RNA sequence: CGCCACUUCAUGGAAAUAAAUCACUCACGAAU
């Protein structure tokens, strides 16, 4: 598992496209925590608990923890979009809706290793990308 | 089934607590905000922690008996209530209503609640002296901790062995031989095989009349006292389940203040300059009731500073 | 010492929600919080941020910067193993002549929490019966099941161990001093502030301890009253008729306090009601409006007696006089606030529920300011200020109208709801004085004055000596 | 005495740190 460096580039657009790195180049530090126990939760509990979890907007937390779910989307949506007709045959090369629950993607998507794995490649570049950045 | 968890009918309770757990049944939804709170999640939650806290364990188990034959004789000792919980902070968590909100450590292959040996190892050198590493940012408090553990270590030590007198370079050496196997300047003794000191993960043993699982409720109340508190439920050891601690323990022989090999040790009282004042002398057994009275003292898991996770002996 | 061992005696049963054990006891888990906040209070003199001060000086905290919690370990187990079980209710019923040997009834208590355990519902505990003598008296029966499938149950325990151990010296010899003054300051349950859960210290490290409980509640609480209840005792003897009637007297009590008693012959006014219309703003009940607008709208509610808008001997008024009206509030939202209001309406099936929800959503409850201590079946009444930002907040009542369908072919059909019934409601009357907005100014040591000097017929309602006014 | 319930269901911190990072022997031998 070897983090491309394209794959990071998609974290560092996402993370700024959905506000969590603004122009000063910070990010509120609750968000590194935030990535890590996603990290963890994928692994212990599994990707729909993990996802449902993060991906609720009625939490009391500090910081909007569920725009990590809108990165993780944009994230897996770049990827997919440099996708060849090759891997188009074996691999669902469809961009997630927007607008759509990601819980709900992944659940009507069957829980096929694709999701499991981009998913965690995902996260591992979000982990990386928020570690090129300075905490507020 | 249901009870009498043996390993020809059993669910693992690993796999309950951590895969199975959230499946997608055909009528749930605890995706949604208004689904999290509702009752047929709440009867879903409900009915997998029914599952979950139905089986028992006999005390003629072959898995436990498999474990005895394996690793020793296990030091038994009983759980009072509250219970005992272990791995608190593993990721458990949804935002659903009759749901386990804090990890719990379950053997992969067995599925039996255990405490790995890297807790009670680390539980027990929490309170010898020389746990805490010397660096600047425990510099202010490195002084009396140690200070205090040691008095106390001193205390046990004088009270399980027949030692007299036990000096504080003696205390580190001790400490050093049985945690790291090594000298506290870091080097090395040459040890064989049977002289290294070994902390297997303790195991349930026996629920004797009930279960071996149960749940609990901690309910923060906020800062703010006008405004409505959260129940969080979590998932406990019953009061009154046997665990069986598994050890490896050596004998340590400690010369001048240092400590020494078996062969060592030998050599020195074949030598005519060898005098029993400065030579001393703590076995398995003797270490096995140190640890034994460190562990009815402090007990052991998460949330130890509220009662949770306190042993009896059987 | 590292190691700090007590004995605690139990004066009143404790409502434990995990009963279902038998090594179940006090929680540690709401003892050491409370405890950590006792210490640094004395600590700091009367005061908490000076005792956290005190106790970042000697290194006493787990965190210094964070949090209050100290650097100790609470261990509370049960030495003997035999409990007393308290079924505890609001509602006087007859009691079962079949029951377990530690089967103990408390009929009329202030714990309104588990009143559906006797009745008619299969799932009751006590089910009760028409009797199949005269229809006047009522049968009971004791349903096993049921009793173990109860979420919380009355226990009193012989008595048992409190161990505390930490690694600091210091820390332990202070945990010492303030340990017997804890328990007698606090109590534990799930209705604590009643008078279940009342704890004393006896003997420390086998060491009998001599606490005058009347000088530990005087330094600790701003006003101290306490009961002279007659005992009886036929000559010691039951507990449970000390228990019922100290229990019962509390009740009694309290409900002459907030709201009155309407029973016999006998009325006794709101003493908090009293309260308010003899200080100078001259608030009066919220209930008072809310009974001359559910009236607005021709809703007969029950009852002969006009609301009473005053103090004096009688007066029994639908209307507030003429050319002003009368001021209102939210009287008793600083004395508890209660979630929903009931008003029987005439018709027997139907009645009135008005609930209230607070409009910012920013004061979800409130625990009862005042303190019922049982300590040797002596009743003491304490407390402090109460918290003051409760004062001047908005309140939003919903007027909704509940018909208890006339059964049906299996059970009980209250699902006939029905849509909130059109009132006249107020928005910012009398420029945010009116019953939505809870009082602007209270003092409970002055109004606890107010109440135990109060006199109908030259005797005092509330027989209470005053220890610390 | 009769009747009767509603409310709340996780946040914050720690997310790797240090030791060892190649060592020794042979570095051409014999015949031509």
């Amino acid at each position: 598992m070897k983090i491309s460096k394209k794959q990071i580039e998609y974290a560092i657009e996402a993370l700024r496209a959905n506000n969590i790195i603004t122009n000063d180049n910070q990010y509120p530090k609750v968000f590194k925590g935030y990535i890590s126990s996603f990290g963890a939760a994928v692994i212990q509990s599994g990707l729909i608990p993990a996802i449902i979890f993060f991906e609720n907007e009625d939490n009391d937390a500090n910081a909007d923890r569920h725009k990590i779910i809108g990165v993780l989307k944009d994230i897996i949506n770049a990827m997919r979009q440099q996708y060849t007709v090759t891997d188009a045959t074996i691999l669902v090369s469809s961009q997630i809706p927007a607008n759509y629950s990601m819980a709900q993607y992944i659940i009507e998507h069957g829980n096929t290793d694709q999701l499991l794995k981009e998913i965690t490649e995902a996260a591992v570049a979000m982990k990386l990308a928020l570690r090129m950045y300075k905490s507020e | 089934m249901p009870k009498n968890y043996t390993l020809q009918n059993a669910s693992n309770l690993g796999w309950l607590f951590y895969k199975d757990y959230y499946r997608q049944e055909p009528n749930v939804d605890f995706i949604s905000t208004q689904g999290k709170e509702s009752d047929t999640t709440a009867d879903f939650f409900r009915k997998t922690n029914q599952r979950i806290t139905a089986y028992q364990l006999n005390s003629e188990s072959p898995l436990v008996a498999a474990f005895n034959n394996h690793f020793g004789t296990p030091l038994q000792l009983k759980t009072i209530y509250p219970g005992l919980i272990t791995g608190s902070g593993l990721p458990h968590q949804t935002g659903s209503k009759g749901e386990f909100k804090l990890g719990f450590q379950f053997d992969y292959t067995t599925g039996l609640p255990y405490i790995p040996g890297s807790s009670i190892k680390g539980t027990l050198r929490s309170m010898f002296p020389f746990s805490l590493k010397d660096k600047g940012s425990t510099k202010r408090i490195l002084p009396e901790y140690r200070k205090e553990r040691m008095e106390y270590i001193r205390d046990l030590i004088i009270e399980v062995t027949n030692i007299n007198e036990i000096s504080d370079t003696e205390i580190q050496a001790l400490e050093y031989a049985i945690f790291t196997n090594s000298t506290p300047s870091g080097k090395t003794i040459e040890f064989s095989l049977e002289e290294k000191d070994v902390f297997y993960d303790a195991f349930v043993a026996d629920s004797k009349d009930g279960v071996m699982l149960s749940d609990d409720y901690i309910t923060p109340h906020g800062e703010n006292p006008l405004k409505d508190p959260k129940p969080i439920l979590f998932l406990k050891i019953r009061p009154d389940v046997t665990i069986n601690f598994y050890f490896k323990l050596c004998t340590t022989h400690l010369y001048k203040e240092k400590v020494c090999s078996s062969k060592q040790i030998e050599e020195i009282k074949k030598q005519n300059d060898f005098s029993s004042s400065d030579y001393k002398m703590i076995t398995a057994h003797q270490k096995r009731n140190l640890f034994e009275k460190i562990l009815l003292c402090i007990g052991i898991g998460a949330k130890t500073n509220i009662g949770y996770g306190q042993l009896k002996k059987l | 010492m590292n190691q700090l061992t007590a004995i605690l005696k139990q004066h009143t049963p404790m409502i434990h929600f995990q009963h279902n054990e038998s090594g179940a006891t006090l929680r540690a888990s709401e003892v050491k919080p409370l405890l950590d906040k006792f210490i640094l209070t004395k600590l700091g003199n009367g005061d908490i941020r000076e005792g956290r001060l005190y106790a970042k000086k000697n290194n006493w905290l787990i965190d210094n910067e964070k949090n209050y919690a100290l650097n100790y370990k609470l261990s509370i187990s049960l030495q003997k193993k035999s409990r007393l079980e308290y079924l505890i209710t609001s509602s006087t019923f007859p009691l079962p002549t079949e029951r377990p040997s530690n089967f103990f009834t408390i009929q009329n208590s202030p714990y309104f929490a588990q009143e559906k355990c006797v009745g008619i519902n299969t799932n009751s505990t006590i089910i009760l019966k028409k009797s199949n003598s005269d229809p006047r008296k009522k049968e009971a029966e004791f349903k096993e099941k049921n009793w173990s499938q109860i979420d919380k149950k009355g226990l009193e325990w012989q008595d048992f161990t409190i161990k505390i151990f930490s690694l600091k010296g210091d820390l332990i010899n202070k945990i010492q001093t303030y340990l017997p003054a804890f328990f007698i300051c606090h109590n534990f349950g799930t209705r604590n502030n009643k008078g279940f859960g009342s704890f004393t210290v006896e003997y420390i490290n086998n060491q009998k301890n001599i606490c005058n409980v009347e000088d530990t509640l005087k330094e600790n609480f701003a006003f101290v009253y306490k009961k002279k209840i007659a005992l009886s005792r036929q000559s010691t003897l039951d507990f449970i008729y000390i228990y019922n009637q100290i229990f019962s007297t509390i009740k009694k009590d309290y409900q002459i306090l907030k709201s009155g008693y309407n029973f016999r012959n006998e009325y006794i006014k709101s003493l908090l009601f009293c309260y308010f219309v003899s200080k100078y703003p001259n608030y009066r009940w919220e209930k008072r409006k809310m009974k001359q607008l559910i009236k607005a709208r021709g809703y007969e509610l029950k009852g002969d007696h006009s609301p009473i808008s005053g103090i004096r001997e009688n007066d029994n008024s639908w209307n507030d006089p003429n050319p002003n009206g009368y001021n209102y509030a939210y009287i008793r939202a600083i004395l508890g606030l209660a979630e929903q209001y009931e008003f029987q309406l005439e018709t027997p099936y139907q009645k009135a529920i008005v609930k209230i929800k607070s409009a910012n959503n920013c004061i979800s409850r409130y625990k009862s300011p005042l303190l019922f201590k049982i300590i040797n079946n002596s009743i003491y009444l304490v407390g402090n200020e109460i918290n003051t930002e409760i004062l001047n907040k908005p309140f939003q009542y919903s007027y909704i109208e509940q018909t208890k369908n006339k059964n049906m072919r299996t059970g009980k059909s209250e699902i006939t709801e029905r849509t909130m019934h059109i009132n006249e409601i107020e928005m910012n009357y009398k420029n945010r004085i009116n019953y939505h907005y809870t009082p602007t100014s209270f003092s409970l040591i002055d109004f606890m004055q107010y109440a135990m000097s109060y006199k109908k017929n030259g005797k005092n309602i509330l027989n209470y000596i005053p220890l610390k006014q």
